[PDB]
């Protein structure tokens, strides 16, 4: 989804609101802020206008992202889950990029709805981090492979396709934004490589696990 | 900026059209708006990304009248025959 | 109740003020120190310990020019944070004074100007000292002039500049930055009053007898100018122009506003002896080709709207006889659609003489305001000199540094032919 | 009122308390006598903090001074200020327990610890509100790492609720006298971790480093290094004894400081510390004593900043300044270097104000840092240990000594938490 | 008839106490042995022999700080049974101030308290002076008030406290205690006044231009603030406004009491002499979001309540035109349900000033107290601060160590959280 990036872009980011508003008057987006630096959901919030980014204080120093929120995901009972698949990077050059057939499904601790005024600030319902859904009460913790909070994507995949719904074209389209993520991601890597690993010096063959969400 | 003169004069990009001062106004330009744009404001020299740029720009000024795709990989063909050229 | 501030920005517009002051506290008896041993209200703000304190700011981007004014003889007289100066030069760059270092000063000079403005029920208009051809005097009076329209619109922004000479310069950028301050003065400015310093240092040759004179003397003429100007606000005479009257009579369009100054009865003190400075005589002296302080010759074009400031023993009757023979003669030749082009002012405050001056005692002074065709032939010459160090990018990527595009440079060389195009097109006859 | 008592054992505490006295005597203004020859009203307020008032103005200090060999004691006896302590303060023994601390700490130690706690109860039992105790030591000896751990162990449990400081000094390894040393300092540490409220590593080869370099001292002698320790000394407990804007008390500097019980373990420094013939090219302000105390090369550590990170930093100015130069000069280091400073500690600076400044100076500070690069200490001396353990070297004399196997292993364990601990924090 | 008596804890409130009184004994006429050479019947009582002992009692831990009192220039003031010290202090523990040592002591300040209560015939209130993050000034004052509201119910409790600055900090442990002394503020207090080291720093640099300044200059500013306040109950003149009239008119509902002090004409007594100091210039000068003694901005909030406290020369005319100015801009907004938002109150007694100052004798000045919503920033940053310590459970062993429980801190956390959106939740518009 679309991105800006605060404090740099934030009169691109007001212009254009603007811009979509006027183009489309029933236009109602709703808007999701994150730190850069931010882990496990912290400093992670939603708006529905860029007047609503609280400009007031010390920590609007740091760079944030703010991006579209996918206010329309699938629901499994009714929660909002997503998808965290282990992703194996080989080597640079040549290019080699391996697809754990499994992964780990987060699911919401709330039922989900429409981002509206009234539910912004209910981050059960709007963030799958497992951090912060394990402090909910309503968290689940289950022995089973397709219970519970946190569940294996093999088992969603397959509830998915006990409804018809073709889990190859599901795991293609996976594996091509996987795929797409790496190659967009990659020279910079390689810049990196040569900065720190100069060809014609003795180093280490490097390899990663990246957690894609 | 010996770097990007090099590459210019390796490439042969530079013509009638383009001549050195242009390319120095481009690169000071693209280097002090990246430096501003990150957080630490020294930046002392030009990152990927505004590589990236400048070669946006460079594919933008050849070719005119083509799509984007078409471009850029053009511009990265006519520098390879060239490079290919130098060193053969 | 008819207040004006003045902003003197820059080097030039410091030193400018420097006379400007000196002259006005000698005017209205004002000592050094701010204390008198109604007329002086326009200038002046008094407090209770019957202290009198100037109206106006001095802005300037570096210290050296401030610190002599903080530490010289009229350091009792300004307010201490009236004085604001920054702490880097602008090198001479215009990018330098409108985005990177101009841009960490601006907020306390407008918040002094806002302070200034509390105090002032009659507020006419502002005064804008600066120069251009200097980082600061044209990136500062840029930013300071945008914003001084957002915030005072219907105030007036009167403007005295100092124009690039025909062949005598100082540093090699100053086509670039003159060009660049063409918008500011344009469409943010009442009425642009240009002076060039070749031209006033012709005068100093050639009528006050001074061989090698400098800045001083060239300062002292501005000022006496200046105060010329506002001395119908001060003073009391038969006839008084007001700020607004003197624009609704000397500007015919809206984007056609830069007079022309000149100021007759500048005689030696040897040579006044000898001759009876009538009105006829410095009526005269005002149209003359190498009496003007731009260098440009009035002959080569229109005369639109003319102004004539009568300072002293003038009498109204005299006035009439001047223009009636001024009209006369074909070498002075007007447009058209003006049969009236002449408006007059008579106040009764003969001019001044400060100590250790170049000026006589005289007791009748005129003041002439002209709105001519022929600044073309300045801008033009100016406009050459840009294209030829352009045409090889030349001294660019100093200005790119510092956060400005080329298309800056082409939008303010198609303004500038836009304006002498207009100017061009306006002296036609229908 | 808020008196602390003073205990000195070894060679190494011994000489380095006698330092000391003399700098607190000279600051007070105390004759070698014991009379009071000085010129201000404020020397005298709190001089009940270090001394007490016998007949016809006498001022005798706390000193208690212990020793396994009586040759420090006719050492300190005989010597400038050295008739100014109590004649029955000397507790000696009749042998310098050799290098062992198992001699100092089970077999000699005993049998003169109870006489030490005698005198230690007859001077406390003396005081208004007493606020602690201090033990200056050495950590590489059989006297000195023996009985300051002794001594500690059963001060800690008569007095639970006061307070207890140690300048000890670690053992470094390039600068070593000592064969068996090792040993001792990995059976110090584990008890130098629960008995003790604060504790100071003043390690020998900083010092060096400090007279070599910042000093410009061909030739320092052991008076030269102890005269820094001495100055931190002092620097430490001047909150208690003169007026200030901000007061720091000891225990107010240990609230602040130790974020978890068992991490009490600080490098000292000391900010005009200057040369002889560069004095004249410096001008003493507080930014220019905040550089030279923030560096790693005025410590009084061996173990640099740089590979580790604060988690707390302290700083007891002395001398007449302002308060916001104070603060800005603090909000500059932290904004400067972020990355030396734990993330979770928001202004890891406390600072404090005296205003009699010490006798010449117009201004002075005393650094207190708690880092986790200190773990880096104990960490060079655990693998010497390891390397003289693995093969049992010199262990006969320890284990003749009554001591059995095992303490060594468990004081290896404990001193391998900490350093755990320590960087578990990093 | 009209006695408040002033406490003042740790070692911040012992040396604003010695501002303060000095302040006072100056105003009144007081030589430093209690014996002149009424109005004094508020802060001091008259013995036979015409001493005046002041109605205060000075209570700290530990003894440097009130020893200082005891042995200096007013020496031969204080009853010495005022003044109060313990053995050992709380070391920045608020534990150790309420839990441990705050109880040993609690007995001779409330016997002291009684006996000078039982002096007085009609008492409008105490007055409470200390810190907010150091330990004795935070355990021990809430002990006091919390006994304090028993003993003393229905009776004005006014606190003056220095707020922990957002940057500047003298101490680790500060938001631990800052955060666990704001239940006596919010439940114990009839009403508090917080300012900032930091603010008063950046006023002293840029009004005073005192470069290196130290405590006395920040002692002395908030001893002008608590002259103004209690300034109608001593001396006369026009409209006065004692305790309860500006606590009613101040305090909308009872859990807001959260007011910003401000002093205007704050002058270097060198551009004192450049510039007039009308009630328009004062009354403007107060709402700039410049001059502010804690370190938050109107401009992100709603201005809830305004009283206005005027000493020297001031008619109510130029009062109420500076009002309805303020009334016209747009840039300061009150919010809607007041549509009389302003409380006045005009004295006849100039302020004084104290040798060895930074302040100018001024003809008239003006104390704000300004009701806004803009503190839920500060507020805000020190909560950031507590927590970010909290989560990794640093350095709470000591509270726990000291009669504290786990409890408390997780309490106070809801409880500035509810404080929070309570203060929140009245901006929003009707
Ligand atoms: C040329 C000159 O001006 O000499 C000064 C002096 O300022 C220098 C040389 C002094 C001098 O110190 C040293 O030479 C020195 C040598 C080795 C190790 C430590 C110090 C001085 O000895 C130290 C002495 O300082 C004091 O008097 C302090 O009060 C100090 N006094 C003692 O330690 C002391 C005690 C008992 C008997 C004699 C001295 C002190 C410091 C902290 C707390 C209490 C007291 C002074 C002014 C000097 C000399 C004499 C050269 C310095 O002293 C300190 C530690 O502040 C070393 O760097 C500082 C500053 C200067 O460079
Ligand atoms: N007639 C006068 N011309 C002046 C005076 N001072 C400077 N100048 C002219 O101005 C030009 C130089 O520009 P300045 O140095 O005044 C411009 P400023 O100081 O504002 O720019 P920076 O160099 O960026 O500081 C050059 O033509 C000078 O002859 C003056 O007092 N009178
Ligand atoms: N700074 C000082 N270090 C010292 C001094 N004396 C010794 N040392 C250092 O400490 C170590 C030896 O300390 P000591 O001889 O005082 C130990 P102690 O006498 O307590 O042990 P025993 O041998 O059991 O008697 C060794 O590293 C020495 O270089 C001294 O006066 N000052
Ligand atoms: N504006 C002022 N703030 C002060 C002053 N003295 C201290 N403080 C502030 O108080 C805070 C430090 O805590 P205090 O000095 O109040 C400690 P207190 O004596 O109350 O308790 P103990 O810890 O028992 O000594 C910190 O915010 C200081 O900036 C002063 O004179 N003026
Ligand atoms: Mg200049
Ligand atoms: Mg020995
Ligand atoms: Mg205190």
């Amino acid at each position: 989804p679309r991105s800006w990036i605060l404090p740099d872009e934030f009169q691109l980011f007001v212009a254009q609101v603007q811009m979509v508003k006027d183009d489309d008057p029933s236009w109602k987006p709703t808007f999701i802020v994150k730190p850069d630096g931010g882990c496990q959901g912290d400093g992670i919030y939603l708006i529905k206008d860029p007047s609503d980014i609280r400009l007031a204080g010390t920590l609007q120093s740091r760079p944030a992202v703010v991006q579209e929120y996918i206010c329309k995901p699938l629901l499994i009972d009714k929660l909002k889950f997503d998808i965290r698949l282990y992703v194996l990077l080989k080597s640079l050059d040549p290019l080699e990029i391996y697809i754990a057939k499994d992964g780990l499904s987060r699911f919401c601790t709330e039922p989900y709805q429409e981002p509206t005024p009234k539910n912004l600030h209910r981050i059960f319902m709007h963030l799958t981090n497992y951090s912060l859904n394990i402090h909910s009460g309503n968290f689940i913790h289950s022995d089973s492979a397709s219970t519970g909070s946190k569940r294996t994507f093999s088992s969603i995949l397959c509830r998915l396709s006990s409804k018809g719904v073709d889990i190859k074209k599901v795991w293609s389209d996976i594996i091509s934004v996987v795929i797409k993520t790496v190659i967009a991601l990659t020279p910079e890597l390689k810049v990196f490589y040569q900065s720190d690993i100069p060809t014609g010096r003795p180093g280490p063959t490097c390899f990663q696990i990246l957690g894609f969400d | 900026p010996t770097g990007f003169r090099t590459f210019i004069r390796s490439c042969k990009l530079s013509s009638s059209s383009l001549s050195m001062a242009a390319v120095d106004i481009l690169y000071i330009d693209i280097t002090r708006r990246w430096n501003s744009m990150t957080l630490d404001q020294r930046d002392s020299g030009m990152c990927l990304q505004a590589f990236v740029e400048a070669f946006f720009f460079l594919a933008q000024r050849k070719f005119k009248m083509l799509p984007l795709h078409e471009q850029v990989a053009s511009l990265i063909d006519l520098c390879e025959y060239h490079l290919s050229l130098l060193d053969e | 109740m008819r207040e004006c501030i003045s902003i003197h920005v820059g080097q030039a517009g410091v030193q400018i003020g420097n006379a400007c002051w000196e002259l006005y506290c000698l005017e209205h008896g004002i000592q050094p120190d701010g204390q008198m041993p109604d007329s002086f209200n326009t200038f002046f703000s008094e407090t209770g310990a019957g202290k009198h304190v100037p109206r106006a700011v001095f802005v300037d981007l570096e210290p050296t020019v401030i610190d002599e004014v903080r530490t010289g003889t009229y350091r009792q007289l300004f307010h201490p944070e009236q004085l604001i100066t920054g702490k880097e030069d602008a090198a001479n760059n215009y990018a330098r004074g409108h985005y990177t270092i101009g841009k960490e000063i601006i907020d306390l000079v407008l918040d002094r100007i806002r302070k200034l403005a509390d105090q002032c029920t009659g507020l006419q208009g502002f005064l804008v000292f600066h120069s251009f051809g200097g980082g600061t005097g044209s990136g500062f009076t840029s930013l300071l002039m945008e914003r001084l329209s957002v915030d005072y619109g219907k105030k007036s922004k009167l403007e005295f500049s100092i124009y690039p000479a025909p062949q005598v310069s100082t540093a090699v950028v100053e086509p670039y930055n003159s060009i660049l301050t063409t918008h500011t003065t344009l469409e943010h400015s009442d009425c642009a009053f240009m002076v060039d310093n070749e031209a006033i240092y012709d005068i100093c040759r050639r009528n006050l007898d001074i061989e090698r004179p400098t800045y001083t003397n060239l300062n002292r003429l501005i000022s006496q100018i200046v105060s010329s100007i506002t001395a119908s606000l001060r003073f009391d005479g038969a006839l008084n122009v007001d700020l607004t009257e003197f624009q609704t009579n000397l500007v015919p369009y809206p984007r056609i506003h830069f007079p022309l100054a000149t100021y007759a009865p500048v005689i030696s003190a040897e040579k006044a002896y000898h001759e009876q400075l009538s009105v006829a005589e410095i009526t005269n002296a005002c149209f003359e080709p190498a009496n003007q302080m731009v260098k440009c010759d009035p002959r080569h074009g229109k005369y639109m709207a003319c102004c004539l400031l009568y300072r002293g023993d003038v009498v109204p009757k005299d006035v009439n006889a001047a223009i009636a023979t001024i009209k006369t003669k074909r070498s002075i030749q007007f447009v058209d659609w003006c049969p009236t082009g002449f408006k007059v002012g008579i106040n009764y405050q003969p001019p001044t003489v400060v100590p250790g001056g170049d000026l006589a005692k005289v007791q009748r002074a005129v003041c002439m305001l002209s709105n001519t065709t022929a600044i073309a032939e300045a801008w033009a010459r100016l406009d050459h000199k840009f294209d030829l160090m352009y045409a090889k990018r030349a001294f660019v990527h100093w200005y790119v540094g510092e956060g400005m595009e080329e298309g800056e440079f082409s939008e303010a060389r198609e303004d500038m032919a836009a304006l002498e195009k207009d100017y061009e097109e306006v002296g036609v006859d229908s | 009122m808020r008196e602390i008592v003073h205990i000195q054992a070894g060679q190494c505490g011994n000489q380095i308390g006698a330092k000391f006295w003399e700098v607190i005597s000279d600051e007070h203004g105390i004759d070698p006598t014991g009379t009071y020859h000085g010129d201000s009203d404020l020397q005298l307020d709190r001089i009940s903090v270090y001394y007490n008032e016998a007949t016809g103005g006498k001022y005798v200090p706390r000193a208690i001074l212990v020793d396994l060999e009586p040759g420090t004691m006719d050492s300190v006896r005989s010597g400038p200020f050295g008739q100014i302590f109590r004649p029955d303060n000397f507790v000696f023994g009749q042998s310098g327990a050799g290098n062992n601390w198992a001699k100092g700490h089970y077999t000699e130690g005993a049998e003169l610890v109870d006489s030490v706690l005698d005198v230690v109860r007859k001077e406390a039992e003396s005081c208004d509100c007493l606020q602690g105790f201090q033990l200056t030591h050495s950590l590489g000896g059989g006297t000195g790492s023996g009985m300051g751990t002794l001594l500690i162990s059963k001060i800690r449990e008569e007095y639970p609720d006061r307070i207890m400081n140690t300048f000890s000094v670690v053992p470094s390894p390039k600068v070593s006298d000592t064969v068996v040393e090792p040993y001792n300092a990995t059976l110090s540490v584990h008890q130098l971790v629960e008995n003790t409220d604060e504790t100071y590593c003043i390690d020998n080869e900083a010092l060096y480093d400090i007279c070599f370099r910042t000093l410009k001292l061909t030739t320092p002698t052991y008076g030269d290094l102890n005269h820094l320790v001495s100055a931190t000394m002092s620097g430490v407990t001047t909150c208690l004894r003169f007026p200030g804007q901000l007061n720091a008390d000891l225990r107010k500097l240990a609230v602040n400081m130790v974020p978890f019980p068992r991490l009490h373990f600080f490098m000292p420094g000391f900010a005009p510390l200057t040369s002889r013939g560069s004095q004249q090219y410096r001008a003493l302000t507080v930014p220019e004593l905040t550089q030279q105390v923030f560096d790693a090369k005025n410590m009084m550590a061996a173990c640099d900043p740089r590979h580790g990170r604060y988690l707390t930093v302290a700083a007891v100015f002395r001398g007449r300044m302002s308060m916001k130069e104070v603060d800005e000069q603090m909000l500059n280091v932290q904004n400067k270097n972020s990355s030396y400073f734990v993330e979770w500690i928001p202004n890891n600076v406390k600072t404090a104000v005296c205003d009699i400044p010490p006798r010449g100076l117009k201004m002075a500070v005393t650094f207190i840092g708690n880092s986790t690069a200190i773990q880096e200490l104990f960490k060079r001396i655990s693998e010497q240990f390891t390397a003289m353990f693995r093969r049992k070297a010199f262990l006969h004399w320890y284990t003749g000594e009554g001591m059995d196997e095992m303490e060594f292993t468990e004081a290896e364990s404990n001193m391998n938490d900490l350093v755990s601990e320590y960087q578990q924090y990093q």
